[PDB]
RNA sequence: GUUCUUUGUAAAGUGCCUUCGAAGAGUCGAGUUGUUUGGGAAUGCAGCUCUAAGUGGGUGGUAAAUUCCAUCUAAAGCUAA
RNA sequence: UUGACCUCAAAUCAGGUAGGAGUACCCGCUGAACUUAAGCAUAUCAAUAAGCGGAGGAAAAGAAACCAACCGGGAUUGCCUUAGUAACGGCGAGUGAAGCGGCAAAAGCUCAAAUUUGAAAUCUGGUACCUUCGGUGCCCGAGUUGUAAUUUGGAGAGGG
């Protein structure tokens, strides 16, 4: 609120917290992003190097519903399981009835093998996978089932 | 029937019976005035098409358009403004001149209502239309529902507002990738897509 | 105008954007507005559902493909397979879309499936008979839910062939980027002078 | 003869060579008319005749 | 044509019963069309040739077909439709004289 | 709800077999110019020149040739929220 | 010599219609510069201001020559997102959409191209009467260079 504002707090004093030398002037360098590489060059430079010219090739007409696929580390790999039934597969780790985690249904597209899961049988559906995570997965006793 | 063999025989203008035909026909024209009402449809097929019949309340007026780029009716060709806005003699009117002659027939039978238009003729100076009008105050036409919707006044002027078949292709009116600029109307989604939407919990 | 460590910023307000803001003060008004709306045309209508019987559907864009959603209307395959005409579909409440088309056999038997329920739980008055009142129902939609299929069963056996998943995914890959090389080195192997 | 707009007739003579129709190009669309209880007709045709 | 199950590769994709859906009456616009054709032909047969089809005819007689198609992507839109007027208009020459 | 108008051997819908199935031209499209667009070997528009086809045509966001595929059906029209 | 047809006229002919105003919103045309770029010409301001033409209670758009590349969606419009992103740009300053997804509202359709050909079945007007937003009878006329019915691609039509 403006009862807090240091320009009640300013009021009596002539130059506003501005300066007497130097005021407070329109636009005493530029407007926006102006002289970026004549008389802000230093301050482009530093905090944000990188910021002129061009990089890579263009993509004309690009979707990112091509490029959506959530990733899904091993570390987790479980609160796709909801609590309850956690435990009851966590117990009787068996290759028999082990517990199916449709991880595109849960919403993601690749799974990757961050942490290690519990040596437990599980079978995994999943859009992609990477090599370290199906490694770890069958470790566990579990398969990976590639879906789409 | 022979509104077939019309069309397709139209198709053929480069062979020797319409070059013949198209240079006694824009003789004609050029004879008669600017614009000037047309006793029936040169092209009876094409009329049809065009939503034409040959009842009373249909009209077809030929009209005269001169052809070629619009130039800048700036005094001696001074711009008074940046060197980007200087072009005097590329500048190409950003409407067809089909649709200059339909709203020039619909000035002048105001009366009417402008239902479509269609080529019939052109030299290096002039482009000819025939325009095919309804008489909204015509009996046969405010029953007939096959026509009456041009009697209701949202349809004043409909070429005068771009909303002909050369109306609509002008401002674009298409769908797809291609008319994203021009699909609701330009300045409507320019509005749009310029207006800054707050609402009572901010976002 | 580019002082000290701050990200870029691209705040388009260089053209009169003033003159363009909508503030939505009317929000609660035209909450109330569409309810009265609803309201008006639920006791204009006869005893009738507000709205139209929609198709399930599957979403496009893999992104999206995994989960199945309301559609326009229902296709004329699946009318006809649920044994009504289109005309009279769309006369009797029934979203019909003609544009759309069945190429998955577990969608057009859902279709067909909840035409048929819904055929079997509305009740058509006569034209010219006496139809006393049917209690309305505001919401054909709430009355036929959206239902994910099933894909799996909870829990199952391991039935690992030792094929490396990731592997198939890399090999799969790879012969889609080399399937036209080694098409075109077939073909110039098949030369035979 | 004189259809005023004559694409309306001009493939008429080479549809009925075709089709083995005998035709006549005969003056007067106004008397096609008469013979027809119109004031034009630019056609008319006999389809089937009395013995 | 069957999708391999996976989501990746050349058949990628989820497989489902496929139904082949009854034929669109559309897709068939550009149809055979036996009224066309004969209203086609006659209209050829009363309309002869345009100046850049007789000069497309010469072309083919004396300098040959790939000039004659250089000839008529230059007067028409694109190379397909100069293709189909050469093979057009090659098919009028040899039911020409030549038959 | 009420009662005379009772329309009508009229109109409409439905399955099977067979033959067909017409579907828009100085228009699409192309070149060039100008303008415009985020549209970039050219997004739309318009002027001029060229000017189609019918298993065709348009689109598929890198120009082109060749081979496929996918998806719609332009150059005509109405319509409430 | 008469009677037509076509085209073009005239009438203070019979009946109608247009202009102009308003113009917040809406559909188009035309169209800047100040400004920003710390100068400035491309750019920006802005496809804006000013000027011009044209409607309504909304207008426009609208039932794909669409989006997509999917297990495919399915008129248009609007909101939340996509996204300050793909992309454009003295690649400088700046600019900058679209698909999908959730929602609001939902609605679908019709002409041309068909021989009614065993019957122009269609329509305006005038007139008389009547139950007068019109109906019936009669009479000119329009119309076969095509007015009705039948079909609009989702189809549909001709036969059994
Ligand atoms: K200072
Ligand atoms: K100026
Ligand atoms: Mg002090
Ligand atoms: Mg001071
Ligand atoms: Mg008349
Ligand atoms: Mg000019
Ligand atoms: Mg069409
Ligand atoms: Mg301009
Ligand atoms: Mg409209
Ligand atoms: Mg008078
Ligand atoms: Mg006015
Ligand atoms: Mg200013
Ligand atoms: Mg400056
Ligand atoms: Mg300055
Ligand atoms: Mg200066
Ligand atoms: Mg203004
Ligand atoms: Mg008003
Ligand atoms: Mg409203
Ligand atoms: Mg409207
Ligand atoms: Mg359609
Ligand atoms: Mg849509
Ligand atoms: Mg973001
Ligand atoms: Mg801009
Ligand atoms: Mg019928």
């Amino acid at each position: 609120p403006s009862r807090f504002t240091k320009t009640r707090k300013h009021r009596g004093h002539v130059s506003a917290g501005k300066g007497r030398i130097g005021k407070h002037r329109k636009h005493p360098g530029g407007r926006g992003m102006a002289g970026g590489q004549h008389h802000h060059r230093i301050n482009m430079d530093k905090y944000h190097p990188g910021y002129f010219g061009k990089v890579g090739m263009r993509y004309f007409h690009k979707q990112q519903a091509h490029f959506w696929k959530p990733v899904l580390n091993l570390d987790k790999l479980w609160t796709l399981i909801p609590e309850d039934k956690r435990d009851q597969y966590l117990k009787s780790a068996s290759k028999e009835t082990a517990p199916v985690i449709d991880t595109l249904a849960a919403g993601y597209g690749k799974i990757l093998g961050k942490g290690r899961i519990p040596n437990v049988p599980v079978i995994v559906k999943a859009r992609f996978v990477s090599k370290l995570a199906e490694e770890k997965i069958r470790a566990a006793g579990g398969v990976v089932e590639l879906i789409a | 029937g022979a509104y077939k063999y019309l069309e397709e025989l139209q198709r053929k203008k480069q062979s020797d019976v319409l070059r013949f035909l198209q240079r006694v026909r824009v003789w004609e024209y050029r004879q008669k005035n600017v614009i000037h009402r047309a006793a029936r449809p040169t092209r009876p097929d094409k009329a049809r098409r065009l939503g034409y019949k040959a009842k009373q309340g249909f009209v077809i007026y030929r009209v005269r358009v001169r052809r070629g780029n619009r130039k800048r009716p700036v005094p001696k060709g001074a711009t008074y403004g940046k060197p980007t806005n200087q072009g005097v003699n590329e500048l190409k009117y950003q409407r067809s001149l089909r649709a200059t002659a339909e709203e020039r027939v619909g000035r002048r039978a105001a009366n009417l209502r402008v239902l479509n238009s269609y080529w019939v003729n052109q030299d290096s100076t002039y482009k000819y239309f025939e325009v095919i009008l309804v008489d909204p105050q015509h009996k046969a036409i405010r029953r007939d529902a096959r026509y009456n919707w041009i009697c209701d006044p949202v349809h004043k002027h409909r070429e005068a507002r771009g909303l002909t078949a050369t109306g609509k292709k002008s401002r674009g009116i298409n769908k797809g990738h291609k008319f994203n600029n021009t699909k609701a109307g330009r300045r409507k989604t320019w509005k749009r897509q310029n207006t800054l939407s707050l609402w009572r919990y901010r976002k | 105008a580019i002082s000290k460590n701050l990200p870029i910023l691209k705040n388009h307000f260089r053209k009169h954007w003033q003159e363009r803001v909508k503030v939505h003060f009317d929000q609660a008004g035209k909450k109330v507005s569409r309810r009265n709306a609803r309201a008006t045309r639920a006791a204009k209508i006869a005893p009738r559902p507000l709205d139209l019987l929609r198709p399930v559907v599957r979403a496009p864009t893999v992104k999206y493909n995994r989960k199945v959603r309301a559609g326009r209307g229902f296709t004329l395959a699946e009318v006809k397979a649920a044994g009504l005409t289109a005309a009279y579909a769309r006369t009797i409440g029934i979203a019909v879309d003609h544009r759309r088309q069945n190429r998955n056999q577990e969608i057009f038997d859902a279709n067909v499936q909840r035409l048929k329920e819904y055929q079997s739980k509305i009740i058509v008055f006569p034209r010219n008979g006496k139809a006393p009142e049917a209690e309305q129902v505001l919401s054909a939609a709430a009355t036929f839910p959206i239902a994910q299929p099933a894909t799996d069963v909870e829990a199952r056996a391991v039935q690992d062939n030792g094929e490396s998943a990731f592997r198939t995914l890399r090999l799969a890959r790879s012969e889609k980027k080399f399937r036209g090389i080694r098409e075109k080195r077939a073909r110039e192997k098949a030369e035979a002078e | 003869n004189d259809v005023d707009p004559i694409e309306l007739v001009v493939f008429l003579p080479a549809l009925c060579k075709k089709m083995g129709v005998p035709y006549a190009i005969v003056k007067g669309k106004a008397r096609l008319g008469t013979l027809v209880n119109q004031k034009t007709s630019a056609v008319a045709a006999l389809t089937e005749v009395r013995a | 044509t069957v999708k391999t199950g996976i989501a990746i590769g050349l058949n990628k994709g989820k497989k489902v019963t496929s139904m082949t859906p009854a034929p669109k009456i559309s897709y068939k616009k550009g149809a055979a069309s036996n009224r066309t054709k004969f209203v086609r032909s006659l209209v050829r047969e009363i309309a002869g040739l345009s100046p850049y089809e007789r000069r497309l005819i010469d072309l083919i007689r004396n300098s040959g077909e790939k000039r004659a198609r250089k000839v008529a992507k230059k007067r028409l839109g694109s190379f397909t439709r100069a293709k189909a007027k050469v093979e057009e208009m090659n098919n009028i020459i040899a039911a020409s004289r030549r038959h």
